[PDB]
């Protein structure tokens, strides 16, 4: 009398990673993006 | 380079 059929109770955890990414972009050169024109000297720089 | 344009 020793076959009681067993039983098991497993456990995990999660495990902790990141991914990352970078980027990067001048300060004036944002700027021009903003104004709305239709030249005004500036469209080789736009 | 930064050229504007030409007079």
């Amino acid at each position: 009398p020793a076959d009681q059929p067993v039983h098991n109770y497993m456990i995990k955890r999660l495990d902790r990673r990141s991914l990352n990414a970078a980027f990067s972009i001048a300060v004036e050169a944002l700027g021009l993006i903003s104004g709305e024109n239709l030249h005004i000297s500036s469209a080789m720089r736009l | 380079d930064a050229l504007l344009g030409t007079y």
